[PDB]
């Protein structure tokens, strides 16, 4: 006998308040009962159950299933009800590693851990919560209950202690060996290095030597499966990785849930295939939740997609990251709000790709889209790489540096330089900080009536040029901006324009290039075509001339 | 410090499930090296997965200094720990600290590793550092004694501390001495000369009852606080342009104060005129320009510090470095208003000015009311979110929300 260190027991509690399960066990055929009281049994010899007296007053209910070519029965314990009353834990798999943040390994093998699993005990205070009943025959003996002593498949804490447990063993061996990678998830351990095969296959054998001073028995994993690893949706070849095969259904008919899975598979398609776009085929899911409802393709959506089968013809790949080269990320407008990336090391092999869409809004502009997205890419780069990337950017240096000096937030961009690459990012229109001598003064004002809805917007200016439109189906600040856009359209290239409208400086000042509102849309193609404009305000209704002048025009 | 002080969260609350964000592998390699030797010290211990909750963790460099120091963001364990009266109903904010000539901050926050944490509380600060790429299971550690950054650690120390500044206190009875979360602030009127000695005679002091930062002096000069009235411009010829910029500020300044009038000034803008025509001022309007300087020399009415309300922290971008902020808990009721320019670094990075602004308000507001304001931000919430932790050198953190509308007051401060 070959003293084995024990497995350290993780304490586990319920949920305050709340008791164990006391959930009846169903009726079973005589043939599940004989079924589960061989199965139980043999997992009895091998210390994963116990036999228990009557006292314990829980309970789970077992189950018996059959499956198609292993004529076996299987064990089923449903744990649905301790799950709901086991205390959280930390679980430590939330998010997987990126391909395009690994670095390569000429040697990978993978140990299989199910068996391990076993030697990690459940707190023994615990374990009276998962007692469980096999009925007897015909239900003339009293039934035969057992309580766990390992891990249950299927208890809401299994999969953290066990990862915990593993790591804890691990953690010697890594530190001790710094030139090799050890990687676990599910019942998969992960070994790579760049030793020579023979010199690896011996830091294996040490891992194994390491493992079995808790009595785990460890070999490689049976029929061990060629390259590539089929891992978390990748295929990780040894010198490139990629998604495996995207192939996009064709159909005459899309339906609810062929748009999500289809947006699914572009969006998992995109972190690799360049270009992707989903805005109109995301469009088309605005607000119904009926999966089988079938929904009109917009010619603007067939056009998207032909456009990504074009992009998933043939396959593209991604390398792995190289430390000692520099990180590099590239940005494209694509329109209508989408942006696209590409993050490398040596121009033409991309490590990943990306896109990004405009958030939800009224106005907007390519400047604050562009600024979100190298927000999107740090972040991502930081999580990848653990650094942030030096951006390439399709908008002149002049640009930016007017566009951040000017605008009335707090806003910068790390480390860039320019890529001439159209479309480029630019400033559309730049108000005057002055009042324009020469230029004519229009003062601008628009009402509506609450209850009609009819309304009048109009002009006076200090050539005594004026106008006055009237206005159905409107509201006070339709009229506001409408007034607005009259000066724009009746003036010359230069001009000064007062109004009082607190809620069109607040949109102009924000300094949208696009809007959903026609008629800021319509201001902004003004706004474009003209040389200068000096925009004022001022407080309505307080005698000051040409305003209140037009404000009463307008009020009817 | 042997007996442990009870500490519970507040009824019906669970502890903190915060979010780890990603770290840079420079602030990884830092923390790794800082709470592996906490860990030797016995400060903290590895947690295992039956620990499910989580606090924010990063790496600073104070000011002026090349080492790295571990924060831990506790804004949410705070804000769920108990309410705290250590061992009084509650030690008065000293109103005399904002007049003192000099008030110099000192990093004490380590003389907390001294006292245990309560076993049962423990729980409740674990922190986790991550891994690059998700690589490695983050390390996950908790703290066996009080942290730095939290509620409680000042609270739970206060008798330990009265009794170290004793001798000093005793000996120098016109420096005031306050204490907020890991800092102090020593505040005297004397030279600075001596000052400083007598700052560092106060260092040996917690030296001998005794860091890796308490070498540091923040030095400040309140009684040197400028603050910023509402001006008015003084000019020989004004336009119809200067004439309405004139009556729109002096429009929002009678929702502060009482009898501003603007009828005389607008008069002068009869007609529809051009915006650069000048207008000479009759002398009904001068006399209203003058009426209306003359109110705005006073200050506000009614205005008094409720301490039962949070305080409210207001900026604005002014271009070319400068940044104007007001403080208060009421609409158009300032506490404090202030203008800054020409911050340390970043003549190019706007970012890192607005850090360094909320880095200096918060640390005003400390010194007048004894608490932190909450923060209107002019800065999208993507953007600041990537990068304040790039800038930050305080010992503890505010809170901020975001302004989406360009206010139309700006140039009311400008
Ligand atoms: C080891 C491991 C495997 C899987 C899988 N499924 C996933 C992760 C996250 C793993 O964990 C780490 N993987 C790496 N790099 C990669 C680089 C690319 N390859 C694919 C490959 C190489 C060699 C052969 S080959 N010639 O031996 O047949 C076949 C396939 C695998 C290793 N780096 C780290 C660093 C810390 S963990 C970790
Ligand atoms: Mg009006
Ligand atoms: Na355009």
């Amino acid at each position: 006998m070959v003293p084995i260190s024990p497995i350290e027991t993780v304490p586990v509690k319920l949920k305050p308040g709340m008791d164990g399960p006391k959930v009846k066990q169903w009726p079973l055929t005589e043939e599940k009962i004989k079924a589960l009281v061989e199965i139980c049994t043999e997992m009895e010899k091998e210390g994963k159950i116990s036999k228990i007296g009557p006292e314990n007053p829980y309970n789970t209910p077992v189950f018996a299933i059959k499956k198609k070519d292993s004529t076996k029965w299987r064990k089923l314990v449903d744990f649905r009800e301790l799950n709901k009353r086991t205390q959280d834990f930390w679980e430590v798999q939330l998010g997987i590693p990126h391909p395009a943040g690994l670095k390569k390994k000429k040697s990978v093998t993978v140990l299989d851990v199910g068996d391990a699993y076993f030697s990690v005990p459940l707190d023994e205070d615990f374990r009276k919560y998962t007692a469980f009943t096999i009925p007897s025959i015909n239900n003339e003996t009293p039934g035969i209950r057992y309580q766990y002593n390992v891990l249950p498949q299927g208890w809401k804490g299994s999969p953290a202690i066990f990862q915990s447990s593993m790591t804890k063993i691990l953690e010697p061996f890594a530190a001790q060996n710094p030139d090799i990678v050890i990687y676990q998830y599910m019942d998969d351990l992960y070994v790579g290095s760049d030793l020579e095969i023979g010199q690896h296959r011996t830091k294996i054998e040490e891992l194994r030597q390491h493992l079995l001073r808790w009595g785990l028995t460890t070999p490689d994993k049976k029929h061990q499966k060629e390259p590539p690893f089929l891992w978390m949706g990748y295929e990780l070849h040894p010198d490139k990785w990629t998604v495996q095969p995207i192939v996009l259904p064709e159909k005459d008919s899309w339906t609810v849930n062929d748009i999500q899975k289809l947006v699914g598979k572009l969006n998992w398609a995109s972190q690799i295939y360049p270009g992707i776009k989903v805005r109109q085929l995301s469009k088309l899911l605005r607000g119904t939740k009926a999966l089988t409802e079938v929904i009109p393709l917009t010619e603007e959506a067939e056009l998207e997609l032909a456009e990504n089968r074009e992009i998933l013809k043939e396959p593209v790949h991604g390398v792995y990251y190289d430390p000692s080269k520099d990180l590099i990320a590239e940005i494209q407008k694509q329109g209508q709000g989408q942006w696209t990336y590409q993050i490398y090391q040596e121009p033409f092999k991309n490590l990943k790709t990306g896109k990004y869409a405009r958030m939800r809004g009224a106005h907007t502009n390519d400047v604050k889209q562009l600024t979100e997205a190298v927000q999107k890419i740090t972040t991502e780069s930081i999580v990848i790489w653990g650094k942030t990337p030096k951006f390439k950017l399709p908008i002149q240096k002049e640009t930016w540096e007017t566009w951040w000096t000017e605008y009335w937030q707090a806003t910068w961009i790390p480390e860039w330089e320019f890529v001439n690459t159209p479309p480029l990012v630019k400033l559309w229109y730049q108000l005057e900080k002055e009042p324009i001598v020469g230029a004519e003064t229009f003062y601008v004002d628009g009402a509506a009536n609450r209850e009609t809805k009819l309304g009048k917007a109009g002009y006076v200016t200090n050539k005594g040029r004026q106008k006055v439109v009237p206005l159905t189906n409107t509201t006070n600040q339709k009229t506001e901006l409408q007034a607005i856009y009259l000066a724009l359209q009746d003036s010359g290239l230069e001009v000064n324009i007062v109004t009082d409208s607190q809620y069109a400086l607040g949109i102009i000042q924000a300094q949208p290039d696009k809007s959903e509102s026609e008629l800021v849309n319509q201001i902004i193609e003004q706004l474009i075509k003209k040389e200068k404009v000096y925009l004022a305000w001022v407080p309505a209704h307080k005698g000051i001339g040409g305003n209140e002048q037009v404000d009463k025009l307008v009020s009817a | 410090p042997i007996e442990t002080v009870p500490v519970k969260l507040k009824p019906g609350m669970d502890g903190p499930k915060v979010k780890q964000w990603p770290l840079t592998e420079e602030k990884i390699k830092a923390l790794v090296e800082i709470c592996t030797e906490m860990e030797k010290e016995g400060k903290i211990s590895k947690i295992g997965p039956e620990n499910p909750y989580n606090t924010p963790v990063f790496a600073i460099k104070k000011k002026d200094s090349t080492k790295w120091r571990k924060l831990v963001d506790f804004r949410e364990l705070n804000k769920r720990t108990q309410d705290f009266w250590e061992v009084q109903l509650g030690i008065p904010h000293p109103a005399g600290l904002k007049k003192k000539k000099s008030v110099t901050v000192l990093d004490v926050g380590d003389a907390y590793f001294s006292v245990p944490l309560d076993e049962d509380f423990r729980k409740y600060t674990a922190f986790t550092i991550p891994s690059i790429n998700n690589k490695t299971p983050g390390i996950r550690y908790q703290y066996n004694v009080l942290p730095q950054g939290w509620k409680g650690s000042p609270a739970i120390f206060q008798s330990s501390m009265t009794k170290i500044l004793e001798p000093f206190k005793k000996q120098n009875p016109d420096i005031v001495i306050y204490q907020y979360m890991d800092d102090l602030y020593v505040g005297s009127d004397l030279e600075i000369g001596q000052h400083r000695t007598k700052i560092e005679e106060l260092r040996q002091h917690l030296l001998r009852w005794g860091p890796p930062f308490l070498w540091m002096g923040y030095e400040l000069h309140p009684d040197k606080w400028t603050v910023q009235p509402i001006v008015l411009p003084e000019k020989d010829s004004w336009t119809v342009n200067d004439i309405q910029k004139l009556v729109g500020k002096l429009n929002w300044a009678s929702q502060i104060y009482p009898g501003i009038k603007v009828r005389q000034l607008s008069k002068l803008l009869r007609g529809t005129k051009a915006l650069t025509e000048v207008i000479p001022l009759t002398e009904e309007a001068e006399l209203e320009l003058a009426e209306n300087r003359e109110i705005l020399k006073e200050p506000v009415h009614g205005v008094y510090y409720d301490p039962s309300k949070d305080l409210i922290a207001e900026i604005q971008k002014q271009g070319q470095g400068q940044w104007t902020y007001q403080i208060y808990q009421e609409p158009f009721k300032n506490l404090k208003t202030g203008k800054y320019a020409r911050m340390r670094g970043a003549h190019t990075n706007d970012v890192k000015q607005l850090t360094e602004a909320v880095q200096k308000i918060t640390t005003e507001s400390i010194v007048i009311w004894g608490k932190t304001p909450k923060f209107k931000l002019p800065i999208q919430k993507e953007t600041w979110e990537t990068w304040w932790t790039e800038y930050w050198q305080a010992t503890w953190i505010p809170e901020w929300e975001f302004v989406n509308t360009p206010p139309l007051v700006k140039l009311w401060y400008q």
